């Protein structure tokens, strides 16, 4: 219960949650294209944002 | 018969693999004596050695201590028998004694509510 | 007699300018100075100030 | 209490406990004369030996240390040695 | 405790060292001494018996039933003596058996009274360094090839020399202090 | 383990003794004081309400 | 007592272009020094 | 001590009737103890006492004026409120030693009347109960940051039960 | 492998300066930084610390609690009021939700 | 109180201007006399407590500690002396500012009225306290224990930020003593169920409770020793003070909101108590008592019984110097020995014969032998815990138990038994070590003479 289980939990695990999410965000190709895309989405879904409220 | 358990283990004497010759025994028997003798003439050739200050390591305790508190988590492999075992122990008991003081304490205030429990000669708490 | 002992007079020195900076707390929080109700009492003879 | 032993009381009392001993003759006995080489005592004599030893002088002679006390003198510098009987 | 364990254990001193145990087993149930020195050379016999069998086979098989009627007809209360392991003093005066490297951080002023003391433990100092590297070598030069290896060691075969690795069977804290 | 001691209880003792000598000089030729009743519109000071001398000489001189 | 500085191995990992390397990331290598790339 | 804030019986003791002929070793030793240890301490005492009455001082006891109880004290006003909790917290404290002489009181009562306690000894519990049930009616419930804003609702949550139930009785 | 110093040893600072108090090498350092601090240490905060602590008087009010009992205690029960009563708030104070 | 706290200030200029030799004395002789004004804070006379002016106060609670921390520095200039004495004389005047600051932020986090003051002085002390243990960390794992002591602080000190910003709107003032005077009922909504857990959290995490105290053991080890001291001493007891003032507003949500902690922490007490009886490290040990010790404390500032609380007041003060004291014993034979196991350095009374007088008193004090202010604390919060539930006394009795069998296994596998044959001879003790360890103890025989004065703000 000490060291392993009250340390994979709570201490090591929020280690882990954010080591792997930064791990996808930040592995991009460095192209423009894609990065730009990814502006178009994000115009498409705050057109919708303010719509949808309106 | 002698019935070693766990514990009152079998003695030396009475154990079978003492009463064992083989060729192979006898040559483990001596095998080992041989790294001891080896462990042996390489403290003594460092512990009697004038013109020494320094700290004799003693590094069989340094691997054992490492084992215990530093090579246990990159060794951890989250199993069943390990993880079952490992709830049933830091919230077995803690919803045991739960349910052991809510039932005492609710069992006082009820009592207190309706006015049975004397709480006399009580001035202090 | 500054030549080092110009040092040991930084800390000491420190403790009065402590309380000077202390007892011009109290001259700043002096409103019932006297007024409070437990400890009114009308200035005896010869006395301004109730506490100081 | 009691007062310390010396290098040739410790010899006396040795010699004393075997030339009691049935088979060891005790006009033969002499410090520096092996107890089953030159004596004639078997294996088994030997255990017997020290052990009388073990019960004048009060104390264990290991069985390691004492699988060896063969001359009749070994026993009278090992008993010395590990009571520090420096005479 | 002065010399070093052997490997393995021979058949003798399995059944020799059981002639101590058994018999030094048989003075607690036997506690008078005429009673024991007859139950006594009654157990020799016992021993003195199956001297000559030389079928080993045999022997290892009269032993290893000798040792499981002695576990059964052992005393729980043996006579274990006052200083040996397991017995009452043993490891009493250990309090005061300080380990004589201590004598070494003294203030002056305490070497300062006990003067020849100290006269004649610089002397040994000097024994001590004088010769580890002629002990060190020996130790090395008489590795025999490698192979067994005791945890015997070599006695001196030289003069001046001293015996290799002595500076702590000499100078040991003496027994009682 | 032993000049420690020397200084320790020297120490002490430098500046214990006098200590000893000023309250036991001070509790009996001065003494503490005897209570009494406030003499219509005395309005005692903040030391006059403390027994023993020396505990309210902190008391006047310094709170 | 040498509390204990960090080694060439402990400062190895902050080299590299991330530090947690991914699984295609870790390909990548550090940037020029120079800024000026040899391509 | 005054002697009825710390009371204390008057003293009955039985005539010394000796009826043997040999001579009692406490009589003997006492006259000792008289001269060798009473004696000497006596004088000096005495000595401390006058160099006291010399320079005699006086100490007084502070009264404290009574200000407005939180029963009357505006809500909010954290002035008013203060000067009322302390008039509280002081008598939280002078209704407790009150309640230390009798837990004192009593300890007394029954040393002295040992084998007795049982029965001479009531004049006081009967008060122990009379001051507990006081002090558990006013003090008891609350927790360790006791106000007065406290005293006043432990109070009239039970002042509604002396009119509740009261009022059930009808 | 890379270039760094071999462990430097600790001295036996009571080899020289028999006389090593533990704060610092050289001598007069060292008995200088021990007859200020056990005098600053011991004899003026243990004692004159203690000497002060001892004579505050009447702590927290518990010196004058046990007279102002007593003269409640004497003067409640002489005039026959009872010792604590139960109420402290008087009730007439008290407006209860009617 | 700007005399325990601008001589205080005035103590950095004195690190930094005096001489490289005489910097060592001047430093620890003006805070000696520095406590000496720490101590006219005692002579309360008088219910009301001292309000020296608006920022500034100091209660019952506070006083004990503010003596206690202004104590400390002395000595941790003290015990630090050595290790620190192979520096390059600004590495030194560094360290023994930093310790210096930490008793000035903490002076003041003790002697605060306004709760975000303890706030924004309550998370400035990790800045020191990370720098002692980073910087200076004999062993290589100090990067992490730091970051473990930054991180289980931080996430925990963000929400109470949240928190008290958020009661300053609902009451308007963030005053210790208004809150204290005004009306603040939480309503025990599920909202209000998260705002106590938020206030308390914060102060739970550097107080160990049993789930979240893995920072401990790992940061009192690699720590040097100034640091386990402050640790221990008193950055722990900064949770404890916080729990103290945060509970008079969330009045009621802790009659029901509590019991989770109280049986983490009785629980707690118990496994945490246990597994010191086989540690090999004793450093490690001494922080898994101190994780029991304060098990024991947080279980008390929330059945919130009067008892309880002076019961804590006791204890805290008292387990703070205790530990201070072993873990100042612990450094000498770290120093000598050069390895923090317990197993080797066996015999040292053998040795180090007064040392062990300090082990023995120490380990008395570690366990409830009852002449001692130890003892009359954990009686104390017995005696509430009983009256909470008759059946606490099982699980505070299987601590009690167990605290014994570590406590003695201390003394008897460290200071008993046949001496270790030649670790590197070990010299003599030095007068700075033995006092080091008279300062902690003599103060622990003085005070239990009159317990009353740390005695908390319930009695
Ligand atoms: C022929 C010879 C005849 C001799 C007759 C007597 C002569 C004589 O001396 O006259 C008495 C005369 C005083 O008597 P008095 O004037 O009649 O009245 C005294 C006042 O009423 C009171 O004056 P005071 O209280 O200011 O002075 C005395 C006081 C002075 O106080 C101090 O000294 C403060 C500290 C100074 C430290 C200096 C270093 O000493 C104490 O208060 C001692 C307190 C208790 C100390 C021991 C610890 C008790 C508790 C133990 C802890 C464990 C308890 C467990 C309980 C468990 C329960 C379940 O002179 C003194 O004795 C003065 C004594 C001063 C002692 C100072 C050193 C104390 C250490
Ligand atoms: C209730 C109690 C909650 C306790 C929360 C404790 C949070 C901190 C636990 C320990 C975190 C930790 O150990 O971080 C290590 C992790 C990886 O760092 P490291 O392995 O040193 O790699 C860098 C060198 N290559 O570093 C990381 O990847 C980030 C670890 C967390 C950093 C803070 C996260 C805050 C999240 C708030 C939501
Ligand atoms: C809030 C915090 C959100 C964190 C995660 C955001 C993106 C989540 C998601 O839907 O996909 C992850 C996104 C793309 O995936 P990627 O990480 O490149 O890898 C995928 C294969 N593993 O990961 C990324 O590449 C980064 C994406 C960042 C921008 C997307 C998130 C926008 C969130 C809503 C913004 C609305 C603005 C309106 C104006
Ligand atoms: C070692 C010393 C042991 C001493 C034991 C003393 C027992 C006293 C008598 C207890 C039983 C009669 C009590 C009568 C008055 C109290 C009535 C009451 O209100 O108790 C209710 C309680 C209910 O508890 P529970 O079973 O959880 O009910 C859940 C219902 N859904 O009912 C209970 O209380 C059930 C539990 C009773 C016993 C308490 C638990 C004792 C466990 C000891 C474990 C020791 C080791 C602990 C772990 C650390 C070491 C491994
Ligand atoms: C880890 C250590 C423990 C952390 C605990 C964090 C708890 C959530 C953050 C702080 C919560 C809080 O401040 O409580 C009160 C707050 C507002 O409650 P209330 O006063 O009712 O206002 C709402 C309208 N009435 O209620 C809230 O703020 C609830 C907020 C819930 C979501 C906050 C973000 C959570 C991120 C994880
Ligand atoms: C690690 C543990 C170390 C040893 C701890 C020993 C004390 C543990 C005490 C825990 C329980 C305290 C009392 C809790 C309330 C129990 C219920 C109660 O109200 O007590 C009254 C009861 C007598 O009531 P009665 O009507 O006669 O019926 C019997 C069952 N109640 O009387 C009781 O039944 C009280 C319950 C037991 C109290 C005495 C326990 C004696 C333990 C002897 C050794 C047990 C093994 C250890
Ligand atoms: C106390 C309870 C006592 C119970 C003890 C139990 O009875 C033991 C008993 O008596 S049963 C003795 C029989 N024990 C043997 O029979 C071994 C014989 N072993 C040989 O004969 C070998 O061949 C050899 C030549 C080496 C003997 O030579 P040596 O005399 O040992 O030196």
């Amino acid at each position: 219960l000490d060291l392993i289980w009250l340390e994979k939990t709570i201490p090591k695990s929020t280690s882990t949650l954010h080591t792997n999410m930064t791990t996808l965000t930040t592995n991009q190709k460095g192209l423009i294209k894609l990065y730009f895309m990814s502006f178009l989405i994000n115009i498409i879904l705050i057109i919708i944002l303010y719509s949808i409220n309106l | 018969k002698y019935k070693p358990a766990p514990l009152a283990t079998l003695p030396s004497t009475l154990d079978p693999a003492e009463y064992d010759v083989s060729p192979e025994t006898r040559r483990a028997q001596v095998e080992r004596l041989s790294i001891r003798a080896r462990l042996k003439r390489e403290y003594l050739l460092q512990y009697n050695d004038p013109k020494r200050v320094s700290h004799i390591e003693d590094p069989a305790l340094i691997r054992w201590t490492y084992a215990r508190s530093a090579n246990i988590y990159p060794n951890f492999r989250p199993t069943p028998k390990n993880s079952l075992l490992g709830a049933v122990a830091g919230f077995g008991p803690l919803i045991f004694w739960y349910y052991v003081f809510k039932t005492d304490r609710d069992r006082k205030e009820r009592l207190i509510q309706e006015g049975k429990l004397d709480r006399k000669f009580n001035i202090s708490y | 007699l500054l030549r080092e002992h110009w040092v040991h007079i930084l800390v000491p020195a420190g403790f009065v300018f402590g309380c000077y900076l202390d007892r011009k707390d109290d001259e700043k929080l002096t409103a019932f100075r006297n007024k409070s109700m437990l400890f009114q009492r009308e200035l005896r003879p010869n006395e301004e100030v109730t506490w100081k | 209490d009691a007062p310390p032993l010396t290098l040739d009381g410790i010899k006396d009392r040795v010699l004393y406990v075997l030339k009691l001993y049935d088979k060891i003759d005790p006009e033969k006995l002499s410090v520096n004369s092996h107890f089953m080489k030159d004596l004639g005592l078997d294996s088994l004599d030997q255990v017997e030996i020290i052990m009388a030893m073990e019960d004048e002088f009060g104390f264990e002679i290991p069985d390691i240390d004492a699988e060896k006390l063969m001359c009749p003198q070994e026993i009278v510098d090992y008993i010395a040695d590990k009571k520090d009987v420096y005479e | 405790a002065f010399c070093a364990p052997p490997a393995y254990l021979t058949h003798q001193q399995k059944v020799l060292r059981l002639y101590k145990r058994a018999l030094r087993h048989l003075e607690s149930w036997c506690i008078h001494r005429d009673k024991y020195r007859y139950f006594a050379c009654l157990m020799r016999a016992r021993f003195e018996e199956h001297k000559n069998e030389k079928d080993m086979m045999r022997a290892t098989q009269l032993l290893r039933e000798a040792e499981e009627e002695f576990w059964q007809n052992q005393h729980p209360q043996p006579y274990i003596f006052p200083d040996s392991p397991g017995g009452t003093s043993f490891e009493r005066y250990e309090c005061y058996k300080v380990p004589e490297w201590c004598l070494d951080y003294w203030h002056p002023s305490e070497k300062a009274m006990y003067p020849d003391y100290f006269s004649k433990r610089e002397q040994w100092k000097k024994l001590r360094m004088e010769s580890w590297d002629r002990e060190v070598k020996q130790l090395q030069e008489e590795t025999s090839p490698d192979g067994i290896m005791t945890e015997a060691l070599p006695p001196a075969r030289r003069e001046g020399d001293l015996p290799p690795l002595w500076w702590h069977i000499v100078t040991r804290p003496r027994e009682r202090p | 383990d032993a000049r420690f001691l020397r200084l320790m209880k020297f120490y002490l003792m430098l500046t214990g003794i006098p200590v000893i000598i000023g309250i036991t000089l001070v509790n009996i030729f001065i003494g503490e004081a005897e209570l009494a009743e406030i003499p219509e519109g005395y309005i005692p000071e903040h030391w006059e309400y403390y027994k023993h001398p020396i505990s309210r000489w902190i008391a006047r001189n310094f709170y | 007592a040498r509390q204990w500085q960090p080694d060439i191995e402990w400062a190895e990992q902050f080299s590299g272009a991330v530090m947690y390397p991914s699984k295609e990331t870790a390909h990548w290598k550090p940037p020029p020094w120079n800024d000026v790339d040899i391509l | 001590w005054d002697k009825d804030v710390y009371p204390e019986p008057p003293s009955r003791t039985p005539a010394p009737s000796p009826q043997t002929s040999l001579p009692n070793p406490i009589t003997y030793l006492t006259k000792a103890y008289d001269l060798v240890v009473d004696w000497p301490v006596t004088l000096v005492r005495e000595f401390i006492e006058r160099q006291h009455a010399k320079n005699r001082t006086y100490y007084y006891h502070r009264q404290y004026r009574r200000v407005p109880d939180i029963t009357e004290c505006k809500e909010g006003d954290v002035l008013c409120i203060y000067e009322a909790e302390m008039q509280w917290r002081r008598d939280f404290k002078v209704d407790q030693e009150i309640m230390n002489i009798i837990q004192e009181r009593l300890k007394a009562c029954q040393q002295r009347e040992g084998e007795n306690y049982q029965q001479n000894c009531a004049k006081e519990l009967e008060q122990f109960t009379k001051v507990t049930k006081a002090y558990q009616d006013r003090y008891l419930d609350l927790g360790a940051y006791y106000s007065a804003r406290k005293c006043l609702a432990k109070q009239k949550q039970r002042m509604l039960e002396e009119r509740k139930a009261a009022r059930q009785e009808a | 492998q890379w270039q760094e110093d071999p462990e430097p040893e600790d001295e036996n600072v009571y080899a020289k300066n028999p006389d090593f108090h533990g704060y610092d090498s050289d001598p007069v350092v060292d008995v200088w930084n021990m007859r200020a601090v056990f005098f600053f240490g011991f004899s003026i905060v243990l004692v004159f610390g203690t000497t002060f602590v001892a004579y505050v008087p009447d702590y927290r009010m518990q010196e004058w609690a046990r007279r102002e009992a007593e003269r409640l205690v004497k003067y409640r029960e002489v005039n026959g009021l009872p010792i604590m009563e139960s109420n402290y708030f008087d009730p007439s104070k008290i407006q209860l939700p009617e | 109180m700007l005399k325990i706290i601008l001589p205080s200030l005035m103590l950095l200029p004195l690190t930094w201007l005096s001489s490289p030799k005489k910097t060592w004395t001047n430093v620890t002789s003006y805070s000696f006399l520095i406590s000496l004004t720490s101590l006219t804070l005692l002579w309360q006379t008088d219910e009301n407590y001292k309000n020296f002016s608006n920022m500034f106060s100091s209660d019952p609670l506070s006083t004990p500690l503010i003596i206690l921390t202004a104590w400390l520095l002395p000595l941790m200039l003290m015990a630090s002396q050595n290790h620190l004495k192979k520096d390059n004389n600004v590495l030194q005047k560094l360290y023994i500012s930093m310790l210096i600051s930490l008793q000035i932020l903490l002076i003041m986090t003790f002697s605060a009225t306004e709760l975000i003051m303890f706030y924004i002085l309550f998370e400035a002390t990790l800045i020191p306290t990370l720098i002692i243990i980073t910087r200076w960390g004999n062993q290589t794992e100090r990067l992490n224990a730091g970051i473990y002591f930054l991180f289980y602080t931080l996430i925990g000190s963000i929400p109470l930020l949240i928190a008290l910003i958020l009661i300053q709107n609902h009451v308007g003032t963030l005053n210790l003593m208004i809150l204290s005077f005004t009306t603040h009922t939480l309503d025990a909504s599920w909202s209000n169920n998260l705002l106590w857990l938020a206030c308390m959290m914060a102060f739970l995490i550097k107080m160990p409770l049993y789930g979240v105290h893995l920072w401990l053991p790992k940061a009192h080890v690699e720590a040097p020793i100034a640091g386990s001291m402050i640790l221990a001493a008193i950055l722990l007891k900064l949770g404890s003070y916080g729990m103290i003032r945060i509970s008079i507003i969330l009045d009621p949500l802790t009659k029901y909101m509590a019991y989770p902690f109280i049986l983490l922490s009785l629980w707690g007490m118990i496994m945490t108590s246990s597994i010191c009886l086989r540690q090999t490290d004793l450093k490690s040990l001494i922080a898994y008592s101190s994780v029991s010790h304060m098990a024991l404390v947080i279980a008390s500032i929330m059945i919130q019984t009067p008892w309880s609380f002076m019961g804590a007041t006791m204890l805290m003060i008292a387990h703070g110097l205790t530990s201070s004291l072993l873990f100042c014993l612990a450094n000498s034979n770290y120093e000598r020995i050069h390895s923090r196991t317990m197993i080797m350095a066996r015999g040292l009374q053998m040795v180090f014969p007064l040392m062990a007088t300090w082990w023995l008193m120490a380990s008395l004090a570690n366990l409830a032998l009852p002449p001692s202010i130890n003892l009359m604390g954990e009686l104390f919060i017995t005696m509430s815990l009983f009256s909470w539930s008759n059946f606490t006394i099982i699980l505070m009795g299987i601590n009690i138990i167990i605290t014994g069998m570590y406590s003695m296994y201390m003394i008897i596998t460290t200071q008993r038994g046949k001496l270790t044959n030649h670790m590197i001879n070990l010299q003599p003790s030095h007068t700075r070590e033995l006092t080091l360890m008279a300062l902690h103890m003599i103060p622990l025989i003085l005070l239990t003479t009159s317990p009353k004065l740390i005695t908390g703000l319930t009695m």
